[PDB]
């Protein structure tokens, strides 16, 4: 909805990990 | 000059930074004499890790205020208030043209520095009415405005803004006008809206004076990020890179420009790298809202939006590769946006094909008419009964 | 009289006789003595001193002697006390600027000079130095500084003006601001330039900039390529006597007009080697390669060329803007013919007509769809491009959407008002 920033932080870190291995 | 305090005070506040940050925030009040404003700023935050004093919370911040800092804080706040009392008194008795205008003025750099609202509310208003050098008036009204932002009181800030508005066209100094744009913008973020704030902000970039403002490098990076939350990719992207902004500044934009560039290029792979670097540097040093959701959410849809416009069908396999973020994460991020109605695509994950509904013709619009209609009708049915009785 | 009689002989002798490393030492000592000199006319002696040192400026080189030597020209300039003298010194500066040294040295030498001209003596010299610093800044990509230097001066030299030398600052400003992408400012500098310039009579160099600069405004802003071509010819003729960075910017423009016309043959017919060969490197070749590209109907030739060329794009505004029009135009031509008889046309067919690789055209197309410059869709799930009639929205519904939104705010207001009844 709104007040997303908190979860967003967690989303960003995990996503990076997934982002390095997978990327072309 | 006092604006330098809010940005530093933002630094302990935001969630990309915390404890170390108080030692730097503390240094600025001794130097400027902004000491009263800093003390005031602790109350405004209402605890998001702030308050570096030996007076209280010695190990809670793991930084403390100094002894010289304390005596100087008291000395500076009292001197300004002390002068104010006598000048207010002496000024009434003599000439209204000259004496009062000068007396209020003399106080005023100092009065904002302390940030004392009560002494300010009476003194500031008297100066403006009586005409003199027109550029001077404009500068002064700006100090009145700085006090109100510190507290984050809605009321005091709105009150302050109005006197400046009347005055700015009167002087017509476009340099001085540009200052009023920054103050409104800080306040606009303060309530919530970056969207309002963004419009003002873009104008300020043209002509800039660093007097009553912090620094020109800090502001340009702010302006491009705030513009972006409001504006879509085509226009903002062209202005920052192809225009003047990166060449003149001589590099401080790279984080925000990288974030826009990926959309333009249609290589999403850079977009996902750019998010972390911009978040900490540009967005989060802010007292007035270090709230990523507006920025982050708007940018994530803008990235998807162009990809959806360009093809009726895509594979998952292509989506996943382009972004570089995983298959699950891309679905998860999308789940909010489709449901909210920012976007309208689906992923048939198990077969690895994505179908996209196009934004073209009457059909997309028919879906839309209905959405506005349902709520309107709902409000209507309530209205019909209440008015009738 | 001393500057010519002993000084030139002694400088020539040290260099001729003993080695280039050995002479540098003599050379430092000779310039220190020069301050005092032994002149019997300050006027003459100073014109010649500045000239003899001026041999070193031209190289430009990065020697120890080069940085220190540069410092000597500045008190010597203040002492000169003649108007005619300014043009001479300007030329030597032009030569320091054409051949690059470090970024930092070049900028500082000119900055320091502006301030000293102001201290010791007239606004007239302060102004002349300025033309050069602003020129060099656009190349360095220190725009912010260029803007401050040129804007500040304008009011002050205005009460002085009856003289030819002042126009030049105004000419230079327009170029720097136009590259900067500030069209009001460029247009403002233009406004000042033609009113002040009166008639040509002024030094060949001065005439050379006056004609060249009117051409830029006409070509980019007002789109009169014919008037622009004609301007550039006159300018070229005036440039041949000197060597300056300004002379090369004139060479680009004549060729540029032809390419603009969209006859690539004319470009090839025209080539004037007179300024072009001196300056030959990337800047000369660029205008011909672009022409080749227009002729071929290949996006790829144009695409490759553009990356290398971006320093040239930054240098002058005219090239950057027109090359963007050309690249984009060419893509557009190639694409229209491909969609028009085929809907669900094969990827190999667009790759082949445009002259790109399959991956490269799709990428660029993505952007174009978004702008909606052919009102199609690229279908990835077959890897086919489809052009159909799929117009964005329609007029009744688009306006109605805005109407239903507005009503929502109105009913809310009605709810507030309505509170009072209950």
């Amino acid at each position: 909805n709104v007040e997303d920033d908190f979860s967003n932080q967690l989303r960003a870190e995990l996503e990076k990990h997934g982002y390095k291995m997978e990327t072309s | 000059m006092p604006l330098e305090n809010l940005e530093e005070e933002g630094l302990p506040k935001n969630p990309d930074l915390r404890i170390a940050q108080l030692r730097f925030l503390l240094s600025l009040p001794e130097h400027r004499g902004d000491t009263a404003v800093r003390e005031e700023l602790m109350a405004a935050v209402r605890e998001n890790n702030m308050a570096p004093y030996y007076e209280a919370l010695c190990k809670s911040l793991d930084w403390q205020m100094d002894m010289d800092l304390l005596s100087k804080m008291k000395k500076a706040n009292e001197e300004e208030l002390k002068r104010l009392d006598e000048e207010l008194e002496d000024a009434e008795k003599n000439l209204g043209e000259s004496e009062i205008r000068d007396a209020m003025m003399a106080k005023a750099e100092y009065l904002c520095q302390i940030g004392d609202k009560e002494g300010a509310l009476t003194a500031f208003r008297k100066t403006y009415d009586k005409t003199v050098a027109l550029g001077h008036r404009l500068d002064i009204v700006f100090y009145l405005l700085r006090i109100g932002l510190f507290y984050m009181d809605n009321d005091l800030i709105t009150r302050n803004t109005e006197k400046a508005k009347s005055l700015i066209e009167e002087g017509g100094d476009w340099d001085r006008r540009n200052r009023l744009k920054v103050y409104q913008g800080l306040y606009c973020v303060a309530i919530r809206d970056f969207k309002q704030a963004a419009e003002l902000f873009l104008d300020t970039v043209s002509t800039f004076t660093s007097y009553e403002l912090m620094d020109y490098k800090t502001f340009v990076t702010y302006t491009v990020y705030v513009s972006m939350i409001a504006l879509e990719r085509p226009d903002l992207r062209e202005k920052v890179i192809k225009g003047a902004e990166i060449l003149e500044v001589l590099h401080s934009l790279p984080a925000v420009r990288q974030y826009l560039f990926s959309l333009y290029e249609c290589r999403y792979s850079v977009f996902f790298q750019s998010l972390a670097v911009v978040e900490q540097e540009m967005k989060k040093d802010w007292l007035f809202a270090p709230h990523y959701r507006y920025y982050v959410r708007e940018m994530r849809i803008h990235a998807y939006s162009q990809l959806l416009e360009s093809y009726r069908s895509l594979t998952l396999g292509y989506m996943a590769e382009a972004f570089g973020v995983g298959v699950e994460f891309i679905d998860q991020e999308l789940s909010r946006f489709i449901a909210a109605g920012r976007l309208h695509c689906k992923i048939d994950k198990v077969n690895e094909i994505v179908e996209t509904n196009r934004p073209d013709s009457k059909n997309w619009q028919y879906q839309e008419t209905i959405k506005k209609g349902d709520l309107l009708l709902n409000r209507v049915q309530k209205l019909s009964r209440v008015i009738n009785m | 009289m001393a500057a010519a009689a002993v000084v030139e002989f002694q400088r020539a002798q040290s260099l001729l006789s003993t080695d280039r490393e050995a002479s540098i030492d003599i050379l430092h000592s000779i310039v220190k003595r020069d301050i005092q000199e032994n002149d019997e006319e300050a006027v003459q002696v100073k014109e010649q001193s500045i000239l003899e040192l001026g041999s070193l400026l031209a190289k430009t080189g990065q020697a120890a002697e080069l940085g220190g030597l540069l410092k000597y020209v500045r008190p010597f300039l203040n002492s000169i006390s003649k108007a005619k003298a300014a043009r001479l010194v300007r030329s030597l500066l032009d030569l320091f600027l054409d051949m690059e040294a470090a970024t930092g040295q070049e900028v500082e030498l000119c900055l320091e000079c502006i301030e000293w001209a102001k201290s010791e003596k007239r606004t007239f010299l302060r102004q002349a130095l300025e033309a050069r610093l602003v020129s060099l800044y656009f190349d360095t990509k220190r725009y912010q500084e260029a803007l401050h230097l040129g804007s500040q001066l304008l009011r002050e030299l205005k009460k002085m003006d009856d003289k030819a030398l002042l126009v030049e600052v105004q000419l230079l400003e327009s170029k720097t601001y136009h590259a900067l992408s500030n069209l009001p400012k460029a247009r403002a500098a233009l406004t000042s330039a033609r009113t002040t310039a009166n008639a040509i009579y002024c030094p060949p160099k001065l005439q050379a900039t006056l004609d060249m600069q009117s051409g830029i405004i006409h070509a980019a802003e007002e789109k009169d390529w014919k008037t622009a071509y004609s301007y550039f010819y006159e300018a070229f003729e005036g440039y041949d006597s000197i060597d300056s960075p300004k002379a090369i910017t004139s060479l680009k423009y004549m060729l540029l007009c032809k390419i603009m016309l969209n006859t690539p043959e004319d470009v090839q017919a025209l080539v004037s080697g007179k300024l072009a060969l001196r300056y030959a490197g990337r800047q000369t070749e660029a205008l011909k390669c672009v022409a080749q590209a227009s002729k071929n109907r290949s996006l790829a030739d144009f695409e490759k060329a553009l990356t290398d060329y971006r320093a040239e794009l930054r240098d002058d505004p005219i090239i950057s803007t027109h090359l963007a029009k050309l690249y984009d135009n060419l893509l557009e031509q190639n694409l229209i013919r491909v969609i028009e008889p085929f809907s669900r046309v094969q990827i190999e067919h667009i790759s082949s007509l445009i002259k790109l690789s399959k991956a490269d055209v799709e990428r660029k197309l993505s952007q174009m769809i978004l702008d909606k410059k052919f009102h199609g869709i690229l279908d990835q799930g077959e890897g086919v491009l489809i052009i159909f009639d799929e117009p964005p929205v329609d007029k009744t519904y688009e306006a109605a959407l805005e109407t239903i939104q507005n009503m929502s705010k109105v009913v809310d207001s009605l709810y507030n008002k309505a509170k009072k009844l209950t």
